[PDB]
């Protein structure tokens, strides 16, 4: 129901994949000016922070406010973390829940095991580091 | 961080600078609409050297466009990559500095200094703390050499310790435009020796000679002439913007190139320059690039470097090249061209390696050197000025404007002594 | 309690340090997050639940080398504020880093090193890392040398200074940036090792057989000497020699503490198969004149002292025979007043080779640090580069305009001339 | 045109595997 | 996580091994997420490697040899320069002695099946047919890019055609032989191969 | 809870006051058919401060609309946002005070004030508990400056402890219409300074400078000019309406910005103010906001505040925004510009932050200031009144309706000492 | 032309339901 990547065919992620990691929701829409410079820095942070441990410690869920399925697909083709299908209703419920208008985007919300909000950081202007992976360990 | 503030002045400088932000934005990956594209973190982590973020996520260049004739600013807007600049940064004029150096500097030169210094002050103080001031202008025309050169002197008294550089074109040796060039260049050289840190000379007839041989182009417009000068422009500030194996700054290039406070005029060179036919049959190697380094037919300057000894030269290599093959080739070019260097300085070459080649190419190098053969334009323009002034020609639109004959005799005494010190050191 | 502190200043020192903390991570097997999956205690600090943070401080006013460490994959190895980085580079000037753009971060670096130093009590030594040819390593590293000198005066200070090459420059102000460093580094540091870039170039063309290397291949092979020097602090061995005994065993007279370096074996997978590495030749290749690290041809010099830290599977009974071979050999001439000049060390740990590197997994190796009277040629040409450049005063106007007045050019020149004539006074 | 240039440090100091 | 995370072999290996670990945990304390040494993969499927005479050989044959992938193109002049030297190196280095020391797996970037078969006829080592997708997964997995036609996830292209790289048992790339790289030692860096240490297992 | 009664007078007030019921309409999202659209709570939470429920869900404004001619009254209910007002709150005049203050306050206004003040009582006493009254009018005019200033006097006599906050457009400094300016300004100030709690002044020549230099509008309409002054007039009462971090009201402003009960004539500014093509480009920050705010070119008062000292000043910011740069930049301006602030009230600055910004922008500021550079109006209006009274110009209409020359002496004297008692504290 | 409302108060933006500790 929620999607991880694989080249050639699209594979869904396990619900037990998120065990013991910290999950950050990442809001972006393609063609937006600020999203194009928020994507690469959080890409580099994903790679560096999560791929020294033999156990991965973070996870980033991609939510797109795009207007087109093909545009969302071509930006998923650049996104190395996990995302969600466009036709599913979870993206719509999540954006209507976590208070994201359609210049606040892009923004990040680290959550907890219950899914309720544990921390908010925006990018309106070195702020990616304010999140610590040691905060939201899950059982 | 450190940010360079850009000044585009004169008819020539506004066209060269238009091609400057043309070539910087697409190697940094910013669309003419200002948005970023490319998804490469190295292109982004130092973008504030030339850009300011605009609270829409878009960028705006830190360039101030300044002239006294309103046509060329509308030309820059109408061109591509022309919507990047801020309309408040445009400071037009309406009289037109009619190629009279006095009136670009005093008569209607003074009435835009208030507006152009006010907008550069707003740019300068809002930042972290700046580094330097690159300006693009011309020493032949009037508003390039009056209006911008007064912007030199008013800024340098305002910030005395910061660096600033000029990429100025010069009067051509063979055929000149704007027939009062000898008055213009000599009256602008004795403001540059007092108030400029490095003056990188471009000469127009040599640029055509580059399009004669090393490119074998047929019909070069002012697009690709300015496009190749912009390549040298991007090379000197390449090493600030990007990391590398041996990083070098604009001020660090000035530390080791200017041996004495006066002689700071620089011959520029760019390699590779290949014809399109020979582009397939050519090995692009560090010992091969270093031979177009010391090619007299490759320099952007018009002088013949073989008639003098370089005092100090620097080479900003770009790309993923081996460090040994660099510094040995610098010693290779020094030992066999021993008669073409000066002897009372050991190990004259400076080299600096970045790790980012320019777009569309694998390896490049920008040459910035200090020759004693640059005395030719300081001698050929000199006896041009002393010839006309001996029969007092054309001076009545200077003497009728405010400059009397004390500074003209002073101005030649500045520049011919500059010929004397260059000859003193050889 | 008894541990060591490392200072990296200038982008050469950062990248040399960058490779130095590659090999240190791989030797103790720490994972680059900071926690392994009490030998580690001599360089690290237990930041709670298994996290190790190294005892190193990076200092550069050029922000473009520290940030690429910050953004690099070793971002969480370091505690986020030993990497202190200024606003703009000192720009190859001794005067700029020592006076103008130095002071606003020296106080931060002094306050940085203090709480590291008093994490324990009885700390052993100091590890400098700088390029003495450039601006912010030479001038700034002096300030961190002189300010530490007055605070912590009972502590040894080891320097690893990449002396500028005879033929290679890559900076034309290096003759000026040396003599203005040598006075202000001689009487302030205890122990310093010459390393030259084209000498290690001639190492890698001949032994390891690469024609066109990179600085990353230079520093990785410099890092092998660094770890092998401090190996007795780390790892248990048959006969171990620490940092505190280099004034004790290597310094004859108080000023003279400039030492060369050497390393053997330095071979690829190329000829590791084709050659066995016995202790007879690794002590013969160590003293072989085309195998030092500083260009210094010792045929026109006389040795005075030598410290050999054999590491790996070395038995001591052939160590004694191997060094006896050298003394019988006639091409190497020790000085007459020093009858014995060999100090032997044996560690039990084989040297480690980094994955995807260019050195082969040797079984046993030797790291050599020597005093010779052949450093006369080393200080002579950089005296000879200075006196021609100043003979009619080139480049002075940025030195004078920045704060160094006229006279420090003079007084350091007879300071060096004192150092040259002292070496010749020794050898007779 | 794409951009395909990386620094020396990033393209080299990859997370090497730990020795046994 | 070797060589690059944005790679289909790594992601399918961790998908399959995470599924296996979850199945083992459901059947039976095990660590989630597992360490990199815990993931094990049969790297080469059954119908992948074929020798001359076109006989398909299982992966289990490669034990005790130093194995290198060779990414090559028919039309490339540098490949045409490299091939004879590599033939002679294979010839000498492998007939000297008692064991089959080195072994080479050929992956083609050729522009059709005709070019693949014609360039394959010149070579005595093993090969992988172009129809099986393992070629495409392998070339992106080692990020060996001919031209910028496939987008990357921020990883820089290490090298292109021709390229030789020696392999380990867990899919870990041991080393790129510096043919067309930063070192650029053409036709001479083939002897930088470390066949004692690199042993497929 | 709290309500503000909004009472309109004259043509100028009514054209300005139409824009208040346009900018408060869309900020609270009321539909000019009466209903609500915009589906958020935080507008509807505090809406009795300016509107009234009508048992059909529609929101009638608590506005009192008086004028002595019906021509402007036709323009109100015909345009957009015209059906909102209750017709019973429209009170008419037939004859019209022909820009005569005498019939504005004694002859024609006498038989209408008994009717317009009856309508105020129904709105004022009809609620639970009232906060204050606010007035918009002119001083040059007759129907605005006459019946307006008569109403302030007769409404203070019933509610003496509530606050008065009034805009009054002064006579123009340079060139002004309606030649009885000083007989309509001086005779209305000396009753304004004894009955109004707070008045803050607007100049049509001040808004001419702002809309031309800053807004860069080549064709400024009064529709645009009233919109600009209505933009600020939301901002001084905004923090009543929306919740915030450092809440302020008018009484908050009134106790703090008026040291002595004489001097309460304030200055108004507004930022951000950039043209249509510059909303895409400027970096909306608090540090650039405070630079725009302490400029004479921002000010809606045609005066130079740098000729005097700001005795007390206050800035009301709006928007989601950090409170350091609010506090520390108010520190920074007070420590750089030393002589521009009075000494014996140190830290002259009041800052208030409300969370919800006006629509269109994201951060905004409204600036008030009690300055002793307001001498330039009271001197300019006095000596114009002094010169035009020394030989009895145009008196015979004011004396014709029932005044005397003795009220004209006191109106000069009551405002002459006001000039000195600003000079006393400079 | 109308314009949507896209702002919130500080207390309502941050004092949200928060994760309960284990
Ligand atoms: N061995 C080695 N030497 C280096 C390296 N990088 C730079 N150098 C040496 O550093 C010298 C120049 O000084 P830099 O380190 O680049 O700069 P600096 O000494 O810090 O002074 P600044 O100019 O202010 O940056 C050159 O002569 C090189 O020999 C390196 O990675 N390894
Ligand atoms: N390289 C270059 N030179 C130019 C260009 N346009 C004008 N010039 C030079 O400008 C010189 C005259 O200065 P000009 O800019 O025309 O006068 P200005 O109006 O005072 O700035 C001539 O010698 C031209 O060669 C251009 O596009 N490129
Ligand atoms: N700012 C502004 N001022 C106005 C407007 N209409 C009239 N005025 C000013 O009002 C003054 C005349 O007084 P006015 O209020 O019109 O007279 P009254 O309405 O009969 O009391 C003139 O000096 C105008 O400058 C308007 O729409 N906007
Ligand atoms: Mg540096």
């Amino acid at each position: 129901v929620v999607k991880r990547t694989q080249q050639g065919n699209y594979v869904p992620v396990r619900p037990d994949h998120f065990a013991g990691v910290s999950v950050a929701l990442f809001f972006a829409k393609a063609g937006h000016s600020k999203c194009a410079q928020i994507v690469p820095v959080v890409r580099q942070f994903y790679k560096t922070t999560n791929f020294s441990g033999e156990k991965a410690v973070i996870e980033i869920i991609y939510v797109s406010l795009d207007k087109d399925e093909q545009d969302f697909e071509r930006v998923r083709a650049l996104m190395p973390w996990c995302s969600v299908e466009y036709k599913s209703c979870l993206r719509k419920k999540l954006i209507e829940r976590y208070r994201v208008p359609n210049t606040a985007i892009p923004l990040l919300i680290v959550i907890g095991p219950n899914g309720e909000e544990a921390g908010r950081m925006n990018f309106q202007q070195f702020v990616l580091q304010r999140w610590d992976y040691r905060f939201n360990k899950w059982p | 961080m450190r940010e360079i503030v850009h000044v585009q002045g004169g008819q020539c400088g506004n066209q060269i600078g238009a091609k400057f932000w043309e070539v910087i934005s697409d190697e940094h990956g910013i669309d003419p609409t200002g948005t970023y594209c490319g998804d490469s973190d190295l292109q982004l982590e130092r973008i504030n050297v030339f850009y300011n973020e605009a609270t829409g996520g878009r960028f705006v260049p830190r360039a101030i466009l300044m002239d006294l004739e309103p046509g060329t600013m509308d030309s820059v807007r109408a061109g591509p990559f022309g919507q990047l600049f801020r309309p408040d940064n445009f400071v037009f004029g309406q009289t037109g500095a009619g190629n009279n150096w006095a009136k670009g500097h005093y008569t209607e030169g003074a009435e835009l200094i208030d507006s152009v210094l006010d907008v550069v002050r707003k740019e300068a103080e809002g930042c972290d703390c700046l580094q330097g001031f690159q300006i693009t202008h011309s020493l032949g025309g009037g508003t390039g050499s009056g209006m911008g050169t007064l912007l030199i002197s008013k800024v340098r008294e305002e910030y005395p310790d910061r660096i600033m550089e000029t990429f100025s074109v010069f009067p051509s040796p063979k055929v000149s435009d704007t027939v009062v060039e000898p008055y213009n260049a000599t009256l602008s050289v004795h403001q540059l020796v007092e108030n400029a840190d490095e003056v990188q000379v471009i000469d127009n007839e040599a640029l055509y000679d580059i399009c004669f041989r090393t490119l074998k182009l047929t019909t070069p417009t002012y697009g690709d002439l300015n496009h190749l000068v912009s390549a040298a422009m991007s090379g000197v500030t390449c090493c600030l913007r990007f990391p590398g194996q041996l990083n070098s700054d604009l001020r660090k290039l000035a530390v080791n190139l200017i041996p004495f406070p006066r002689l700071h005029f620089f011959l520029i060179g760019f390699a590779p320059l290949t014809s399109r036919g020979s582009q397939q049959y050519r090995a692009l190697s560090v010992p091969e690039l270093t031979q177009q380094m010391f090619d007299a037919k490759n320099m952007m300057c018009a002088s013949d470097p073989r008639h003098g000894r370089y005092l100090t030269a620097s080479a900003m290599f770009r790309g993923r090249m081996s460090t040994k093959e660099v510094d040995e080739q610098m010693l290779n070019v020094q030992n066999k061209n021993s008669s073409y260097f000066v002897e009372w300085i050991p190990n004259n070459m400076k080299s600096s390696v970045c790790d980012i080649p320019p777009k569309g190419l694998k390896m490049s190098v920008t040459f910035v050197g200090n020759s004693t053969a640059i005395q030719e334009m300081f001698k050929r323009v000199s006896d041009q000025f002393t010839a006309m002034f001996r029969r007092k020609a054309f001076l009545h639109w200077y003497t009728g404007e405010g400059m009397d004959e004390m500074e003209f005799t002073e101005a030649e005494s500045n520049m011919n002594d500059l010929v004397s010190e260059y000859q003193q050191y050889q | 309690m008894r541990e060591v502190i490392s200072i990296h200043v200038g982008q050469a020192g950062i990248q040399i340090g960058n490779a130095c903390w590659e090999l240190f991570c791989l030797e103790h097997g720490i994972q680059p997050d900071g926690q392994m999956p009490d030998a580690f205690n001599t360089f690290f600090s237990e930041t709670g639940a298994g996290k190790h943070v190294p005892r190193c401080v990076f200092l550069d006013l050029e922000p473009t080398v520290v940030d690429e460490v910050r953004t690099g994959t070793y971002r969480h190895l370091f505690h986020p504020e030993q990497l202190i980085s200024g606003k703009e580079d000192a720009a190859n000037n001794f005067a700029r880093g020592h006076y103008t753009i130095g002071k606003e971060i020296v106080d931060l670096s002094l306050d940085r090193i203090r709480k590291l130093a008093d994490n324990c009590t009885g700390l052993q030594g100091f590890l400098m890392f700088n390029a003495v040819g450039g601006g912010t390593g030479s001038g700034l590293g002096c300030l961190l040398l002189e300010r530490l000198s007055v605070d912590y005066g009972k502590k040894s200070k080891l320097n690893f200074c990449s002396w500028p090459s005879p033929q290679v420059s890559t900076a034309v102000v290096e003759p000026y940036n040396s003599v203005l460093s040598t006075h202000s580094l001689l009487e302030h540091t205890d122990v310093a090792v010459m390393l030259d870039n084209e000498a290690i170039y001639d190492i890698c063309r001949r032994n390891l057989d690469i024609e066109r290397p990179t600085y990353t291949n230079l520093n990785r092979l410099i890092a092998q000497v660094i770890s092998s020097l401090t190996a007795s602090l780390r790892f248990d061995g048959a006969l171990n020699v620490d940092v505190t005994e280099f004034q004790t065993n290597l310094v004859p007279y108080p000023r003279i503490h400039f030492m060369l370096s050497s390393y053997a074996p330095i071979i690829s997978a190329e000829k590791a198969y084709h050659e066995q590495l016995s202790v007879a030749e690794i002590t013969n290749s160590a003293f072989e004149p085309a195998s030092m690290m500083a260009k210094c041809d010792p045929r026109h010099g006389k040795y005075m002292a030598c410290c050999l830290m054999y590491r790996g599977d070395v038995v001591p009974k052939d160590v004694n025979a191997a060094v006896a071979t050298i003394k019988t050999k006639r091409t190497i001439q020790f000085v007459d007043w020093c009858p014995t000049g060999f100090k032997c060390g044996i560690n039990y740990q084989p040297p480690t080779v980094v994955p995807g590197g260019d050195l082969a997994k040797v079984m046993r190796a030797v790291c050599m640090i020597s005093n010779s009277t052949a450093i006369a040629e080393v200080f002579s040409r950089m005296d000879h580069k200075f006196d021609l450049m100043y003979a009619k005063r080139a480049f002075v106007h940025w030195y004078v305009g920045e704060g160094m007045e006229e006279g420090e050019f003079s007084e350091a020149r007879e300071d060096l001339a004192a150092l040259e004539k002292d070496y010749e006074e020794v050898g007779i | 045109l794409p951009f395909n240039a990386q620094s020396c440090y990033r393209s080299e100091y990859v997370a090497k595997p730990l020795p046994p | 996580s070797q060589p690059v995370f944005a790679s289909p072999l790594n992601v399918e290996k961790r998908r399959l091994n995470e599924e296996r670990a979850l199945m083992q945990a459901q059947k039976a304390n095990i660590q989630l997420p597992p360490n990199y040494g815990d993931m094990d993969l049969i790297l080469f499927p059954e119908g992948s490697l074929k020798n001359s005479n076109n006989t398909v050989i299982p992966q289990s044959h490669l034990k005790g040899k130093s194995v290198a992938l060779y990414f090559a193109d028919g039309a490339d002049p540098k490949c045409a320069s490299l091939l004879p030297f590599l033939l002679n190196y294979y010839r000498t280095m492998n007939e000297g002695g008692a064991n089959q020391k080195i072994e080479i797996i050929f992956v083609s970037l050729d522009r059709d099946r005709e070019a693949f078969e014609s360039h394959r006829a010149h070579m005595p080592w093993l090969s992988i047919d172009l129809e099986n997708p393992l070629t495409e997964i392998l070339k992106r997995h080692f990020r060996v890019m001919k031209e910028y036609e496939v987008p990357t996830y921020g990883y820089g292209s290490r090298t292109g055609v021709p390229s030789v790289i020696v392999i380990g048992s867990d899919g870990r790339e041991a080393q790129f032989l510096p043919i067309c790289s930063g070192l650029e030692e053409g036709d001479r860096a083939l002897l930088r191969w470390d066949w004692r240490n690199t042993k497929f297992a």
